[PDB]
């Protein structure tokens, strides 16, 4: 029911009861749970909620949940039963719980861990202990289709059936539509087919709470099980997978964006993991390896996705791949494989476990749903303010600077109406004016500036007015580390130009002050991703709140502004706030570039000469 | 000759140790004396189209160029009647 | 003499130049930005002054978001 | 938007042609036609769109398509004249013709880093009778086959 001002009416169908204080929980029918963090029992309704709801907002006080049959799903492989929650909820929820919240419960525990789908001699066997919901799905004519079948085309006959590898993905969207979700369950202990690999934690390997506490609801029952886990940027996620890789140490399989990742990966488990360096190889087309004794191989998506002709060496290397099982996979940077070239990849590889690491998941294409049955169920996602305050991570310090745009800027602003507008406002005199005071302050502060321009030309402008490095599109390797090299040792150097390659591309060395003056146009995922990449803890400014210092220059009165509103609104649920700074004190007395009218003029010619083609 | 599905092997003819490691030493292709003639003149003919391809190639940057010099200008020109005293 | 009543507008140059926009490219309809005053002045006619207020409106709600 | 004013004048031009009202003008009475309403062109450009107008051999056009091409005339009548303020942009010294001086003037006008050897390579490439420099008929030439315009 809706009342007048939009609110859902839910007095009716939520019936209260006196414990108030006590019960911290408010258990709305549409699926939404609130939290108070004030009260004494948050740490253990956080706990609970966080393994049975998927978090929303986390905002100071007033956290906000939700549940969905994935949540209730990853709960179930937790090994929490409906009983239990149920009772625990209502121990919590300040009014009655809901019955069809209840019946929503009902209808999805029993569902759950029904179909078994295991990985044998190269054969994937659906299994269940009740042959009638198989007889079922035998019903299905895509389940036929996707059922292997014999060479002349009988299908095969606890009763399982081998089913079709190239089929596979098709078939995970089905179940859902069955309503019978897959069981990924691993004999983390019970293989046998796998050797081992005398693979350990070194002693330097520190394991914190959180990190624990995500690896623990990992491991089920002990038993290896795939998911995905969101880490915030800089909390050792490469540490998390080489331990997790470690734990299960059996066949490793490792995938990266770019070599850079792998290189980092392949450092890490040199760092922190015991396998011996003959066994760990790195399929990429400059540094090649043999297949052979591999026993962890870390590899690319381009490289296994590569559709065209390879070389014949690759050829052996995918052979020996597809011969070879793999117990445990390895997934960096999740959001990409929504892709359907990544997707491929895996089909192409046939894993027993395929974990899925990353930052964030907030596909801007919402290609999300289906790779909850792509790899499984959100394992984790930390509490960002959590660790800020536990002082595992920088506390980030964030601005939105207002730049007024030049009215003959803007009058042209408004005359072009096509893509070509986004140099007008990406290129404001004002902008280059307040970017250069704020340059000026963090050098004179002594701090590690990383200026963020997506436009390659817009960048390389920026730089060379400034005299200062840039990365763009070719960026020779050699050059790239050479100038990151530089700038993590060089104190002559502490400004650098990265453009859209800073991503994932490669590492971003730790710094203080990043600022952001070009957009992707509302990449609310990669900006914030990138972010995170950017800032990293510091030691010294641990007690003060405001260790890390981010400015996003924004063009007043431009698309701009609400891209950036569209941008920080993930970054918002995350709790973080953004103060508006329109007045940049001390920018009179210091001289600028720009200063005179006819600079900015002939700053207009030059963007005016870059036309549409540019 | 790989157009012309003809036999060509490279003459080694030395070895460099350059680099560290002696590397081979090629001077041009052998090929047999019966298609050579007709491998010759096919050559100069291929070198005939693909002068001609780099040549083209660069005409059509430097129109371009026309089109990147004058209406640079044009802008300069337009913005003079735009804020000209 | 011939000297005109309408209404004054002040606001932003940004502005000025939204206004000169309009004026130029007839969004508007009929010209009617008869002439301008200052660099962050205006004099316009009060009779459609009231629809030029709904086009300002428009333009920074397209630099918005809506929740 | 093409012209709200003169089409009334290639109106009355095609009405002038047409006082008989058969709907149709004579394509010999074109070349008239063009000289009432401004348009003064060369007997090649007259043969060249006497060829296109009249690809069936008719004769006789409709107001359609002598209104189309009076549009067309005078959109390269006025491209020729912008083309012709752009040379005297570059004709500072009224010269008639681009000189390898005046390019390269003009040029560090604008800042622009060409080399010298890439301006004399753009002289040459737009010169056609050979003069070692761009001539008005060259330059609109050019103008004509450049990327756009
Ligand atoms: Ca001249
Ligand atoms: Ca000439």
């Amino acid at each position: 029911k809706v009342d007048e001002y939009g609110a859902k009416d839910y007095r009716l169908q939520m019936p209260l009861k006196d414990d108030h204080t006590s019960r911290p929980l408010w258990v709305a029918p549409d699926g939404h749970i609130f939290l108070e963090a004030f009260s004494p029992v948050y740490k253990y309704a956080q706990d609970f909620l966080v393994a049975i709801a998927e978090p929303v907002c986390r905002p100071t006080h007033v956290h906000e949940y939700k549940l969905t049959a994935y949540s209730l799903y990853a709960a179930v492989s937790v090994g929490l039963q409906t009983s239990d929650i149920t009772e625990y909820l209502r121990k919590l929820s300040k009014t009655g719980v809901p019955d069809g919240i209840m019946q929503f419960i009902k209808l999805c525990t029993v569902s759950y861990g029904k179909v078994k789908l295991v990985l044998k001699h190269n054969r994937y066997f659906v299994e269940s202990c009740h042959p009638d919901v198989i007889q079922h799905l035998l019903q299905d004519p895509v389940i036929r289709e996707c059922r292997l079948r014999n060479s002349e085309g009988e299908a095969t006959e606890t009763v399982s059936f081998e089913v079709k590898q190239e089929m596979i993905e098709e078939l995970q969207k089905r179940c859902i539509h069955l309503e019978y979700p897959l069981l990924a369950e691993y004999d983390f202990r019970n293989d046998s087919v796998n050797p081992d690999i005398n693979i350990d934690l070194k002693p330097t390997a520190v394991l914190r709470p959180y990190q624990e506490k995500s690896l623990r609801k990992m491991f089920g029952n002990g038993r290896a099980r795939s998911g995905v886990i969101v880490l915030p940027c800089g909390a050792g996620k490469s540490l998390v997978g080489v331990t997790a890789a470690c734990t299960v140490r059996k066949r490793c399989l490792v995938l990266g964006n770019s070599a850079v990742s792998v290189e980092q990966w392949k450092a890490q488990f040199k760092m922190w993991s015991t396998i011996d360096d003959s066994q760990i190889c790195r399929f990429t087309s400059d540094a090649k390896d043999k297949p052979i004794g591999c026993s962890v191989a870390i590899s690319t998506y381009s490289m296994l996705g590569h559709t065209t002709k390879r070389s014949w060496e690759a050829e052996r290397v995918m052979e020996w791949l597809k011969t070879q099982e793999w117990g445990l996979m390895i997934l960096d940077e999740v959001h990409t494989i929504p892709a359907k070239m990544f997707r491929r990849v895996l089909t192409i590889v046939q894993a027993h476990c395929k974990l899925g690491l990353t930052a964030t998941l907030v596909r801007e294409d919402d290609k999300i749903v289906d790779l909850n049955f792509l790899i499984g169920p959100k394992l984790y996602e930390a509490n960002w303010m959590e660790l800020q305050n536990n002082g595992y991570i920088a506390k980030v310090q964030c601005a939105e600077v207002w730049c007024p745009m030049s009215p003959e800027f803007y009058r042209e602003y408004v005359a072009i109406k096509t893509k070509k507008r986004i140099l007008l406002y990406t290129m404001n005199p004002n902008k280059f004016r307040a970017c250069q005071f704020l340059i000026k302050f963090h050098e004179r502060r002594n701090d590690k500036i990383i200026v963020f321009a997506d436009n390659v030309f817009a960048l390389k402008e920026y730089a060379i007015r400034l005299n200062k490095p840039y990365i763009y599109g070719p960026t020779s390797q050699g050059e790239r580390m050479q100038i990151l090299q530089n700038f993590k040792h060089n104190p002559k150097i502490n400004t650098i130009f990265i453009s859209k390659v800073g991503d994932t591309s490669f590492d971003l060395p730790e710094a203080n002050v990043l600022i952001q003056i070009s957009s992707h146009g509302g990449s609310r995922r990669q900006e914030a991703q990138r972010l995170g990449r950017v800032l990293r803890a510091k030691k010294g400014m641990v007690a003060e709140e405001y260790n890390a210092f981010f400015y996003s220059l924004v063009s007043q009165d431009t698309q701009e502004m609400a891209y950036s509103t569209k941008r920080q609104r993930f970054l918002v649920d995350q709790g973080y706030s953004f103060k508006v700074i329109t007045k940049l004190a001390g920018m009179e007395e210091e001289d600028l570039a720009f200063s005179t009218k006819e600079e900015q003029q002939q700053l207009l010619q030059k963007v005016l000469a870059a036309t549409d083609l540019d | 000759a790989r157009k012309l599905d003809i036999d060509c092997v490279q003459a080694i003819t030395g070895f460099d140790f350059h680099g560290g490691y002696s590397h081979p030493v090629t001077d041009g292709y052998i090929v047999c004396e019966e298609f050579k003639d007709v491998l010759l003149t096919a050559w100069e003919n291929e070198q005939a189209v693909i002068e001609r391809k780099e040549k083209e190639k660069k005409e059509k940057r430097a129109l371009g160029n026309w089109k990147l010099l004058a209406k640079g200008l044009l802008i300069r020109e337009r913005l003079k009647r735009r804020y000209g005293p | 003499v011939n000297v005109l009543k309408g209404v004054l507008i002040e606001c932003d140059p940004a502005m000025k130049q939204f206004l000169l926009y309009l004026d130029e490219s007839n969004a508007l309809g009929k010209k009617f930005i008869i002439q301008d005053i200052d660099d962050t002045h205006v004099f316009v006619i009060a009779e459609l002054v009231n629809v030029l207020q709904e086009r300002v409106g428009e333009l920074m709600d397209q630099n918005a978001f809506s929740l | 938007e093409l012209t709200e004013e003169q089409k009334q004048e290639i109106r009355e031009a095609f009405d002038l042609f047409d006082a008989d009202g058969t709907g149709t003008i004579d394509v010999k009475e074109l070349k008239v036609a063009m000289r009432a309403l401004g348009f003064e062109p060369k007997k090649e450009e007259i043969k060249k769109m006497i060829s296109e107008i009249d690809k069936e051999g008719t004769g006789k056009m409709n107001f359609g398509d002598f209104l189309t091409v009076m549009t067309q005339k005078m959109s390269e009548k006025d491209t020729k004249e912008e083309i012709l303020k752009a040379f005297k942009l570059f004709d500072d010294d009224e010269t008639g013709k681009i000189s390898f001086k005046n390019l390269k003037r003009v040029a560090k006008e604008l800042g622009e880093n060409l080399t010298d050897e890439e301006l004399q390579e753009m002289i040459d490439e737009a010169d056609r009778d050979g003069d070692g420099e761009v001539s008005e008929q060259e330059f609109l030439r050019i103008m004509k086959k450049t990327s756009l315009y």
